[PDB]
């Protein structure tokens, strides 16, 4: 991940670890009259800690400081994943918005399907026996 | 060239450390005529030895010559080809003491196994360094082979002194009979930390915290190591929220104490990290936050 987000907003192609210094230095100390707010899209977030909550402590923690212009948005699975990562206590230092995401239900399916066929239903066409 | 080994009943520590230092050394060294002989205290009642450790200021205190690749052969042992490169040219120099070594429990809990007595056997060939050991266990004869007491040339005097032993009976908890897994060392660990500085013991309450977080995540009787450790630079980010540590040269500076301890170890990981970790067990690790590390 770290190369590849570095790679997206410098240009350079550096190992992983020398990418994490370089993000977590241009994250802290470059002034905020030069630099461009970023939007990460983390995804599949479950795959990324399954060794050591690193990745993840480094993403959220990366939002913390002041200098930095970093809006991160992490889809997954479980709902209180980071609280059995972390920690509480970093959870809470580090303050994000949590959103759930019920079930569909017959309606809105019934909905979503009769949307996807609004022109082709009921209609009309030529048709060559041929 | 023999080898003194002294048995009995007592305490026999205040005994072979003034013997070794405070007689024998300056002696030998007004002999061979300036400095003295340097003296490699070993501690035998101590858990928590390792036998790469002591071969490494081993070598740093002796200088040996380095292993030609000819002579490392294929994935061979690096300490007993060492020791016996070192024997081979030992054989030619002129005779004279130049390091004398005391252990002090020659049958403790971890410095009986196979292969420490085997270093200490071919190490006491060398006719130029000096052995003084002693003995507490009844069976102790049983431990050595009838090749090993060929090489050892061992000589046997008694010395029994009825004394008290207050510094051998620290590891372990004598409140509990006496039952309380020798083999662990989790003792020692609260007796260093009953005298240490503040900020130290908070820097080794978050550490356990965390490594206890991390083994309850990823998991009972476990053991931690390696698998359930702590990233050095998350630990920094952690440590510095706190105001413990300032910057990493700090954290680097006071993790040295702990480390030479034997009470935490850093080591690397296949992608490059650097991991520290406690190698300890869950219910230790529990007793060791609740009894002395609770209150601050």
């Amino acid at each position: 991940c770290y190369e590849t987000l570095w790679n997206k907003v410098s240009g350079e192609r550096l190992t992983w670890a020398a990418s994490m210094e370089s993000l977590e230095f241009y994250f802290k100390r470059v002034p905020k009259n030069k630099k461009k707010t970023i939007v990460v899209l983390l995804d599949e977030l479950d795959a990324m800690v399954t060794k050591s909550q690193d990745i993840m402590y480094n993403f959220f923690n990366w939002t913390t400081y002041e200098n930095a212009k970093l809006i991160v948005i992490a889809v997954a699975n479980t709902m209180d994943l980071p609280e059995r990562q972390l920690g509480n206590k970093i959870t809470s230092r580090i303050g994000f918005t949590r959103i759930m995401f019920t079930g569909y239900t017959h309606e809105e399916l019934k909905n979503i399907i009769d949307l996807r066929l609004k022109g082709l239903n009921d209609s009309f066409f030529y048709v060559d026996t041929k | 060239g023999f080898s003194l080994l002294f048995y009995g009943v007592g305490s026999k520590r205040n005994f072979l450390e003034e013997f070794a230092i405070d007689y024998l050394s300056p002696k030998i060294a007004y002999s061979q005529l300036v400095n003295s002989i340097p003296c490699l205290i070993l501690n035998g009642y101590n858990p928590s030895c390792n036998y790469r450790d002591v071969f490494k200021e081993i070598t740093d205190l002796l200088v040996p010559a380095e292993l030609t690749r000819s002579e490392t052969k294929y994935w061979g042992n690096h300490v007993i080809l060492q020791i016996q490169k070192m024997i081979d040219f030992y054989k030619n120099q002129p005779l004279d003491i130049k390091l004398i070594l005391v252990v002090h429990n020659l049958d403790g809990p971890s410095i009986r196994k196979n292969t420490f007595q085997t270093m200490l056997s071919f190490l006491s060939v060398i006719r130029q360094i000096a052995i003084v050991a002693s003995t507490d266990h009844i069976y102790a004869p049983l431990l050595w082979d009838n090749m090993k007491a060929q090489n050892y040339n061992f000589v046997f005097h008694d010395i029994s002194n009825f004394e008290p032993s207050t510094v051998e009976s620290t590891f372990q908890d004598v409140m509990k009979m006496g039952k309380s897994d020798t083999s662990s060392g989790a003792e020692g660990a609260k007796y260093v930390l009953q005298s240490l500085t503040v900020n130290s013991k908070k820097m080794y309450k978050l550490l356990i915290e965390t490594q206890m977080q991390n083994m309850g995540n990823l998991s009972g009787p476990k053991r931690g190591t390696q698998r359930t450790g702590v990233e050095l630079k998350l630990f920094n980010h952690l440590c510095a929220a706190d105001f413990i540590a300032s910057n990493e040269i700090a954290l680097r500076s006071m993790l040295r104490e702990f480390i030479e301890h034997k009470m935490a170890n850093i080591t690397k990981n296949n992608s490059g990290m650097e991991i520290i970790w406690v190698p300890y067990t869950y219910a230790e690790l529990e007793k060791l936050l609740k009894t002395v590390l609770n209150t601050l």
